[PDB]
């Protein structure tokens, strides 16, 4: 019943709205994405505001879609969830008509048409998330890094973080991500993306998050010791000079 | 009609499924695969009407990938073959209703116990230690009826199934090109891939 | 025509907020008090009645904590009315579950699909969000004993102990305080009524101004119970917790 | 604090209806247009101001055939007397269809009154802006009648409207007093073509085209016809002969 | 006044106007020229078509709606293929259920019918495009000039868009010369392109500039564009 | 904003100033009107006033019949009259239809009076600015006066006035009533509780009547009609020889 | 045409109101004081007939309503929303539970019922909450008499008194005083006449007063005998002259 | 707060007109015509030295006969693309041919203005215009090759070039200068890759521009980088040369 | 019980040429045993230099007839006024047909 126009072109060309729902993003907690030469990796923050939380239940950030494509983001954790679960829909379904799994684009490319139909369909309002897609496409070795944001706007990234202070960490990652040789191993991929939290974080014992995919559906979780491990030997290498 | 058989031993589940796709005067594959896997531990065989026997399968295991996914879970046997139960009673009553018989074996990873669930295509579920679809138990029954028992091997209830594939093949009107033989236990499931000459 | 009239409560404000849904969370924050800790043994939901008369029947009154099935519960923090929508919804979702998988329904899959319609109301529709906060405690065979809040936004979370409700800062900081993972029930039930206590806005805190349930387990059973409190009740376990 | 006036729906302080009191002057803007009731038929004649001589003489044409034996002729915006002619017509069909009978005039003027007056009823509509003279013959009499923005209408003896409607209303008036006896369809053609001329007088800038229709239970056979050629001459001059 | 009255076609001014309907007039005015004018046997259609670059193609101005009636417009484009659109089912409708040839007079009613629901219900809005119909129907030939308010008036001739207003008046003096141009085409067109040049203070009128409609008697409605129009600039 | 004076919610003082608006809009024609119950039929009276000369007469009422039974007189502008009318004359036939008897006066009220309520509170709706007094002689509870008004309220009348000199003939009535001390008239003609009301409007607002400025209502068992001027001009020669 | 108004006419002002709800309370405040006492076997509903005229006939007009056999209403506010409201409680105790069941549903039920349709007017697309304030009294053989109250939010809470719109507050205060859990029926009635004079300016008798209860069953109000499990409805009005006997001697 | 479809005083749709400025803001993008094919060249602008510039997708395929350039808020364009390839694949399963380029741009500018309720028209459901206009580029036997210029005004253009985007204004004038209706294909793609490094803010290499053709023989291709770095080398030379 | 179809008799002849083409059919038009008409011709001129002939049940032969008729008018429209060739014809009407599927338009149709 209800279709009033609410996102609409100002005098400037703008769209009120999608650059609201930005900011959303930018408020929300910060996600990266980095790719390796055999593995993505993938690291979310956590907020630390209230911390008396039962994190077996607590949703966490990164979210399989397919056993071989994993979504993070940053914004409305509400919003997240409608996406998320619209795309683990569209993703059984293709393997239902095609008989193979999503490509890693492709996912990508149904997400992010989602998010733009709600900038342009009347009484519904933007999607207040950002995404980071990863993951490997059926029988391919080559690694994939997707971004989505609000607009409908899509495209792949060697590195990319999003979310609050995500200037910053990004900024860190176009200095020290050498195209020329990616990270080779998958430890030495890790290491490369908790460093980019820590400029963010400030001590990520329990409050940073990390995933490692992998080729044909090779997806795990590191837990705090396997993560404290790499703070720790990532600050004493700091330390002396 | 087509061959659906199953047997619940004492560690596994075994599942022997024709491999005949007769239409009409003329046969048309002897190597059918009349199974599908839902997930991990739990395998579903089904035997029908022409188009809808596999489009129904396929259905319900994707709608079960879906679960695992959302819920990164596998479902309880038992609970598969409940929302199956509900997807097939519900057929019955639409403007056209599956056609299709059903067989769900699985591993209870919890309980550690195998369970064998029979499904016809109007919504009827029982839980057994042996079961048939169509015509295939009027020959079967009473030959598990002698000779099961419920703490038999994998070994045993294969050999036991050895003796059903036979009398079907001896007094079944049709030639149904041999069986397909899968094993369901605590591992996974794997196929017997050696049941012509075994 | 319509234009002039709509408040549009669905829309971002230039800060990337939701007006109506923080403006909801402001009014849930006048509302009584609503705490949830989880204990190794079972979970604790105690809840505070916002205003009260003397001749308010106290036996026969339902106003902050609602049964969804047999293995869950949750704590009401905001608009009643409101709440009691979304709980029936809630109570059906339960049971068409049941029906499909001859299960009960895990803990999460019912937070997640009530805070789904939550979260719709916020994106389309140009209706009010729901002025509702909830604390979720229930049981089932995955995870245990659970805990878990959800607000107007559509976000749900999961606790060890939590509060919503007015005070929060003040009832967040004292749990974190003196809540250790290995807590037995009966020290449970004890740091609810603390807490309680010392945010009240009340000369002091007496048993008609009480909600008061728990699910536990009786050890020699091996299967879940829940218990809501009668009003005798909670004065009992005023008494013994020394309040009075 | 006041923006009574911006919804059409919406009533002002002292009552009114803001809005369908704008749609009448919409209509005062417009042309000028009347109708006579005699003994046995009716009358309908307007003014058409001829803006350039590119305009088509006898082309334009203003007055509308509802039915068989219904003519009606509206002052104001032009396209919405069609459109309320269209609905006029619609209404008429389906009333025969059912009864058999061709629509009574009281009857067909209701059906109007009750769809202008419903255009009154909402914010998501406008009123209507003309004002309709219509008539014709039916089981037992002439009658005429007048409809307003605001769904109001009347049974008159003559009715006029537009810019020249209160010098109109002034030869009207007169004609009342001295036939009090009838006034044959014969000579009221002829003194709508003079009280058309008079009012003219308002729009003098403007050259313009008269038209004249009629409904007659004896000079028609109680259907609504145009007044052409030798009938039409004989009353033009009649009333150039009358003007000075 | 003014300023609180125009938010949609659904609100009248206290004077009694419709300004968003006055507002859609105004895209005419805005719009590129285009003349009409018919005689007893033939009508004609004149457009000075537009471009944007001088790179970029003159945007055609003339619709054939069927074998015997066309328009051409003044406005908003998109607005006059909506119409004629319309116009066309109309006209096929009419040849397929009746077998009949629809009349130009009731083309002018079935638009204005269709202009007039769009300035009266909310959340609509005006066409914005003035529209000049031609045709041959079974009483000879007819000129209607259309209005986005709804008035559709049958006229001998007459021009919409930029400066009109000379073109307009050229025609109200030439009335009796063209009213008589009977049985030739090529004459009649002659006073159309005559006619369309007293709306100039842009340039000469050239050959891709230039779009020209005939119909009548012996002549379906057919469009000229190019060297069709060479002997007529 | 001031716009909680535009549609159908409340203000903060908790009134509905569209509901109160539309009360102004009733006294709007200038037309007085009043009802009573004689010993078996009631009677309504309303004024009817012709300013244009042009006016055909005989179509200028704001008394309707709704059914065989049911008569109704309105107070307020004559489209909102004639839409509430319809209604009530659709209402009443359907009722017939599908319970099969006649509908009770009280009942139309009690319905119309609901479809005021949801102008009410729906906010797309506009209340409709008029008064509405129905009449009959019910088959059960005898004569029947039931009025309803944009609030969304009705009740039932021992006799009752409307229009802009509502309180003027409504006290005239009270007192009467009193030294009377039952609450209907005592007289079994309707033509004698005919003059009765003319002559207590003559008293209460004060001016004399030709045939043309009234017009005249009157419910019986099982019929409801309405007075020509003639049977008026009856009536006004009947109150003059006495009084 | 069509309902364009799709959206809430309640919205939270930034303060955290419901500015909607908030105005809705403040009229049912202005409405006539009416009030409800429990007793140990029976509840009893009492309001004022504040007459509009004496012209009108206040019998016409009841502000007390039979929902069930064994549930009666009265409210303080707008008497429209009131009757629209009694309508369709009565109709949801057909739809919702007795065309199901067989039975009436008990008292907190069809209460809840009646929160859910104000609750709605509270959230639905271009409406306005309902401008009274209800208290229901009602029996079910498992839960014994109760009384509730319903307010525009659509919030219900239990009481074992309580009196709403005008004097309501001293009324409250009234009630704290004279309330204990071994009234009898009679006595919690002659309770409310006196609370009830508080409030009542004017005549204060039997046809200026409306007061109902929820008693035993009346086996001769049920219209018919032989099945002997059906002793009748428990919801009887008092007449204007059993309110009197009971002030002769007040 | 006016509704979407209010006109200006001017006489013209409000949000019609401000999309058109959401338009300039958008990436550069250039066509031009001639008879020996049409040439397309878009600005990638990537946002960070870390996205994979190929990745971007300013240049698409409609059909074999048919490719667009796009310029403004780029989501936008991806249902009209849906519909535009869908409309050819269509025709041709009607007819067993081709689809007309005028008649594939019309179809997607009829989409272009459905921004309403479904009252007093048909059935307009959409919120606001497309915040992108399009160069549609293709040939056909009636027109040959063809170019036409696709807004969210529902009008559209048919140009012998033309550039729209943020260096739009500037590179038109440029166009207007050089050319000339005997352009050769490779005359026309350094012309491309010429006014493409004007207007840009970066240093034009084969990865922040992108360049396509459709001729009659070999359809419509894009470059890839390889073919488009070779023909950069190449303007560097003859731009030095004189 | 009311059969929707009937049969009108008739035969239709094409030949393609080597760069010219003939449509033939007979101008009889029949029901059973009866004759309805000695002159009815159901071979038809649709322009873009195509005939057409949809013999069989006469109703349905003249309903597609002019469905055909009215696809070209808006092929015109549609296209800039295209020449429709004979292949897209054929295709076109093929659609036409097949659109009926399930209720067909029943005739053996020649162009
Ligand atoms: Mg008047
Ligand atoms: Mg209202
Ligand atoms: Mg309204
Ligand atoms: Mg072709």
């Amino acid at each position: 019943g209800y279709d009033r126009a609410l996102s609409i072109f100002s005098p400037d060309g703008h769209i009120f709205q999608v650059e609201y729902a930005l900011e959303a993003v930018k408020r929300g907690t910060c996600a990266v994405g980095v790719k390796g030469k055999n593995c993505v990796v993938l690291g979310c923050e956590r907020r630390s505001t209230l911390k008396l939380q039962d994190t077996r239940i607590t949703p966490s950030k990164v979210s399989k879609i397919d056993s071989h494509v994993v979504l993070s983001f940053s914004g409305l954790n509400a919003d997240s969830r409608i996406l998320i679960e619209k795309a683990r829909v569209e993703a059984q379904s293709h393997r239902l008509t095609l008989e193979d799994p999503v490509t890693v684009e492709y996912l990508t490319r149904y997400v992010a048409g989602v998010q733009q139909r709600y900038t342009q369909s009347g009484g519904v309002r933007p999607f207040g998330v950002s995404t980071l897609i990863a993951g490997f496409d059926p029988r391919d070795d080559e690694p994939k890094l997707y971004q989505t944001e609000p607009s409908g706007i899509y495209s792949s990234w060697s590195a990319q973080t999003i979310g609050r202070n995500s200037k910053t960490v990004r900024e860190f990652l176009e200095k020290n991500y050498d195209r020329k040789e990616p990270p080779a191993t998958v430890e030495e991929c890790v290491k490369l993306t908790v460093r980019s939290l820590l400029e963010v974080v400030q001590t990520g014992a329990k409050n940073i998050e990390i995933t490692v995919v992998k080729p044909d559906s090779d997806i795990v979780a590191l837990s705090s010791e396997e993560i404290n491990q790499y703070v720790t030997q990532i600050e004493q290498e700091k330390q002396e000079q | 009609m087509d061959i659906i058989l199953g047997i619940r031993v004492q560690d596994s589940v075994i599942l022997a499924s024709s491999k005949a796709v007769t239409r009409g005067i003329s046969v048309l594959k002897d190597s059918d695969d009349k199974t599908r896997q839902l997930s991990p531990h739990t395998l579903m065989s089904f035997a029908g009407e022409a188009g809808d026997t596999v489009q129904f399968a396929e259905y319900i295991q994707a709608n079960i990938q879906l679960y695992s996914i959302r819920e990164d879970y596998e479902l309880s046997p038992q609970a598969v073959s409940s929302f199956v139960r509900q997807e097939l009673a519900k057929s019955i009553r639409s403007r056209r209703p599956y056609q299709v018989n059903v067989l769900i074996g699985g591993y209870d990873k919890k309980k550690n116990k195998p369970e064998l669930y029979q499904i016809d295509y109007l919504g009827t579920k029982v839980e057994l230690p042996y079961g048939a679809h169509g015509y295939s138990g009027f020959y079967t029954f009473s030959l598990l009826d002698h000779h099961y028992r419920p703490d038999m091997t994998t070994e045993e209830g294969l050999d036991l199934l050895k003796l059903c594939v036979q009398e079907l093949e001896k007094r079944m009107p049709m030639d149904f090109k041999g069986v397909i033989v899968k094993i369901v236990d605590k591992d996974g499931i794997r196929q017997v891939d050696d049941f012509q000459a075994q | 025509g319509s234009r002039r009239y709509d408040s549009r409560t669905t829309i971002f404000s230039p800060e990337g907020r939701l007006y109506q849904v923080e403006y909801a969370l402001e009014s849930i924050s006048h509302a009584g008090t609503a705490i949830g800790i989880m204990a190794s043994d079972g979970i604790v939901l105690a809840a505070e009645r916002k205003v009260t008369s003397t001749l308010l029947e106290q036996d026969t009154s339902t106003e902050k904590l609602y049964k969804l099935n047999d293995k869950i519960a949750v704590a009401v923090a905001g608009l009643t009315a409101d709440a009691e929508i979304l709980i029936n919804t809630a109570r059906i979702h339960a049971q068409n579950y049941l029906k499909t998988y001859n299960e009960d329904i895990p803990v999460e899959i019912l937070v997640r699909r009530l805070s789904d319609i939550k979260q719709g109301y916020t994106q389309h529709g140009g209706l009010r969000p729901f002025g509702v906060s909830f604390i979720y405690a229930g049981y089932d065979d995955r995870y245990g004993y659970q805990l878990y809040t959800s607000n107007p936004s559509g976000n749900y979370t999961g606790w060890k102990a939590i509060s919503v409700g007015a005070n929060t800062s003040a009832a967040q900081t004292l749990l974190q305080m003196d809540y250790k993972d290995d807590m037995k029930v009966d020290d449970a039930i004890e740091l609810a009524l603390k807490t309680l206590s010392k945010t009240t806005d009340s000369s002091a805190l007496t048993y008609d101004r009480l909600e008061f349930a728990t699910i536990r387990k009786g050890a020699n059973d091996g299967e879940v119970y829940q218990k809501i409190f009668k009003p005798q009740e909670i004065k009992d376990i005023l008494v013994k917790t020394g309040i009075t | 604090g006041t923006g009574y006036d911006l919804s059409n729906s919406v009533f002002s302080p002292d009552g009114r209806n803001f809005q369908v009191e704008y749609a009448v002057k919409a209509v005062e803007n417009g042309t000028t247009s009347i109708g006579i009731k005699c003994n046995d038929g009716v009358v309908f004649a307007v003014e058409k101001l001829i803006t350039s001589k590119l305009l088509v003489p006898q082309k334009n044409v203003k007055i509308q055939v509802v039915d068989r034996h219904i003519g009606c002729v509206y002052s104001g915006l032009i396209p919405d007397g069609r459109h309320l002619v269209n609905r006029g017509r619609e209404e008429a069909a389906s009333f025969k269809k059912l009864y058999k009978t061709p629509i009574p005039i009281p009857a067909f003027a209701d059906r109007l009154g009750q769809y202008v007056q419903a255009h009154t009823l909402y914010n998501s509509v406008r009123p209507f802006g003309v004002s309709t003279i219509f008539g014709g013959v039916d089981k037992n009499g002439a009658h005429l009648y007048m409809l307003e923005p605001s769904g109001s209408y009347w049974g008159y003896k003559g009715a006029a409207t537009g810019k020249g409607r209160q010098s109109a209303k002034a030869e009207l008036e007169k004609l009342v007093d001295h036939h009090p006896e009838g006034l044959s369809a014969r000579e009221a053609v002829k003194q709508a073509a003079k009280i058309i001329y008079l009012a003219h007088e308002d729009n003098k800038e403007k050259d313009f085209e008269l038209e004249i229709s009629w409904c007659s239970l004896s000079e028609t056979n109680g259907l609504h016809k145009f007044v052409k050629g030798d009938l039409l001459q004989e009353a033009i001059d009649f009333a150039q002969k009358e003007i000075n | 006044f003014r300023n609180n009255y125009d938010g949609d076609t659904v609100t009248f001014s206290p004077t009694g106007r419709l300004f968003q309907v006055e507002y859609a007039l105004e895209a005419i005015k805005q719009g590129s020229v285009t003349v009409g004018l018919r005689s007893n046997t033939h009508a004609v259609l004149v457009a000075l078509k537009r471009n944007a670059d001088e790179l970029s193609s003159y945007q055609k101005k003339i619709i054939k709606c069927d074998e015997h009636m066309g328009l051409s417009l003044a406005g908003l484009a998109p607005d006059a293929r909506v119409l004629s659109n319309y116009l066309r089912q109309q006209c096929n409708y009419s040849s397929l259920v009746f077998n009949r040839k629809l009349a130009v007079e009731r083309a002018g009613h079935l638009l204005c019918d269709k202009a007039q629901k769009n300035t009266q219900s909310y959340g609509g809005r005006p066409y914005g495009v003035g529209l000049l119909i031609i045709g041959y129907d079974k009483s000879g030939a007819h000129l209607l000039e259309f209005q986005p308010s709804g008035n559709v008036t049958e006229l001998y001739g007459t021009a919409i868009g930029a400066r009109s207003q000379g073109a307009k008046t050229y025609l109200e003096r030439t009335l009796d010369t063209f009213i008589k141009i009977d049985g030739n085409p090529d004459e009649l067109i002659k006073a159309g392109v005559e006619a369309i040049s007293q709306s100039l203070r842009d340039e000469s009128l050239t050959v891709d500039n230039l779009s020209i409609a005939i119909v009548g008697k012996d002549t379906p409605f057919t469009i000229y564009d190019g060297e069709a129009v060479a002997k007529y600039i | 904003a001031g716009y909680d004076r535009h549609i159908t919610i409340f203000s903060p003082e908790g009134r509905l100033y569209q509901v109160e608006y539309a009360f102004k809009a009733t006294n709007q024609t200038n037309i007085n009107s009043l009802a009573v119950r004689g010993k078996d039929c009631t009677v309504v009276i309303s004024q009817k006033k012709v300013p244009d000369k042009l006016l055909d007469p005989t179509t200028v009422s704001y008394i309707f019949c709704i059914s065989r039974t049911i008569g109704m007189v309105v107070n307020g502008p004559i489209p909102d009259a004639r839409n509430a009318a319809l209604r009530a004359k659709a209402e009443a036939a359907e009722f017939r239809y599908k319970y099969g008897y006649d509908m009770p006066c009280d009942v139309l009220a009690k319905r119309m009076a609901n479809l005021s309520q949801i102008y009410t509170q729906r906010a797309y709706m506009r209340p409709l600015g008029v008064i509405l007094t129905f009449v009959s002689v019910d088959e059960e509870l005898g004569p029947s006066i039931y009025k309803t008004d944009p609030a969304g309220y009705y009740v039932g009348y021992k006799a009752t006035a409307t229009g802009p000199k509502q309180q003027e003939i409504t006290t005239n009535l009270e007192n009467h009533f009193k030294k009377s001390k039952i609450d209907h008239i005592n007289e079994e003609s309707w033509e004698k509780v005919v003059e009765f009301a003319i002559t207590h409007m003559i008293d209460a607002l004060g001016t004399e009547f030709s045939k043309n400025d009234l017009e005249v209502g009157v419910a019986t068992k099982d019929k409801f009609f309405t007075l020509s001027a003639e049977n008026i001009e009856e009536r006004l020669v009947a109150i003059a020889e006495q009084d | 045409m069509t309902d364009r108004y799709s959206f809430s006419l309640t919205t939270f002002s930034p303060s955290g109101k419901l500015g909607q709800i908030d105005y809705a309370l403040t009229a049912v405040k202005q409405g006539v004081t009416s009030l409800g006492i429990k007793a140990t076997n029976g509840v009893v509903i009492a309001t004022e007939k504040k007459s509009s005229s004496p012209l009108a006939m206040s019998e016409t007009l009841s502000k007390v309503s039979l929902l069930t056999p064994d549930i009666g209403a009265v409210y303080s506010g707008m008497g429209p929303d009131y009757r629209v409201l009694v309508d369709k409680s009565r109709k949801v105790a057909h739809t919702s539970y007795k065309r199901i069941y067989g039975e009436y549903p008990p008292t907190k039920l069809l209460v809840s019922e009646v929160a859910k349709i104000m609750q709605e007017a509270t959230q639905s697309g271009g409406v306005r909450p309902f401008g009274v304030s209800l208290l229901i009294a009602g029996h079910d053989e498992f839960n014994g008499f109760s009384l509730y109250q319903v307010d525009p939010s659509g919030s219900y809470f239990p009481w074992k008194a309580t009196a709403i719109g005008k004097g309501s507050v001293a009324a409250k205060t009234f009630l704290e005083k004279r309330w204990n859990d071994e009234l009898e029926l009679e006595d919690a009635i002659h309770i409310a006449l006196l609370t009830l004079k508080e409030s009542v300016e004017g005549e204060f008798n039997g046809d200026t007063i409306e007061l109902a209860i929820i008693g035993d069953e009346n086996p001769d109000l049920l219209g018919y005998t032989g099945i002997p499990t059906d002793k009748g409805p428990r919801f009887r009005k008092l007449t204007s002259q059993e309110i009197n006997d009971r002030l002769e001697a007040l | 707060d006016r509704g979407v479809s209010t006109f200006s005083p001017e006489g013209r749709l409000f949000q019609v007109e401000y999309s058109l400025e959401a338009i300039k803001l958008g990436s550069t993008a250039i066509g031009i015509a001639t008879k020996e094919g049409v040439v397309l060249g878009v600005e990638k602008r990537a946002t960070s030295p870390l996205l994979e510039s190929d990745s971007i997708e300013k240049i698409v395929e409609i059909d074999r006969h048919i490719g667009c350039a796009m310029s403004g808020l780029t989501a936008d364009a991806r249902s009209m693309i849906e519909h535009a390839r869908t409309a050819a694949v269509t025709h041709n399963l009607y007819y067993d041919e081709d689809i007309n380029v005028e008649s594939l741009t019309q179809s997607v500018c009829d989409l272009a203005l459905r921004f309403g309720e479904g009252a007093s028209g048909e059935e307009r459901l959409m919120s606001r215009p497309f915040g992108v206009a399009l160069l549609i580029a293709g040939h056909d036997a009636d027109d040959g090759y063809q170019l036409f210029h696709a807004e969210p005004s529902g009008t559209f253009y048919r140009y012998n070039a033309k550039a729209i985007g943020s260096g739009s204004e500037g590179a038109q004038a440029e166009l207007l200068n050089e050319w000339h209706s005997s352009l050769t294909l490779k005359e026309a793609e350094l012309l491309v890759l010429k006014i493409l490094k004007q207007v840009m803010e970066e240093k034009l290499d084969e990865n922040n521009a992108q360049l396509s053709c459709i001729t009659k023989q070999d359809g419509f291709k894009i470059y890839d980088n390889e073919k488009t770095a070779e023909l950069i080398k190449e303007l560097k030379e003859k731009e030095a040369a004189e | 019980q009311f059969n929707p179809y009937g049969d009108n008799g008739g035969t239709i002849l094409g030949i393609a040429g080597e760069d010219f083409a003939v449509l033939a059919g007979d101008t009889r038009n029949i029901t059973d045993y009866s004759i309805n008409s000695r002159y009815e011709p159901k071979v038809f001129d649709c322009g873009d230099n195509i005939v057409m002939s949809a013999n069989g049940f006469a109703a349905d032969g003249d309903a597609l007839v002019k469905r055909f008729k009215n696809s070209v008018k808006w092929y015109h429209f549609d296209h800039n006024d295209k020449k429709l060739s004979i292949n897209s014809a054929a295709r076109n009407i093929q659609h036409l047909l097949y659109g009926k599927r399930f209720f067909p338009y029943y005739v053996h149709t020649i162009i």
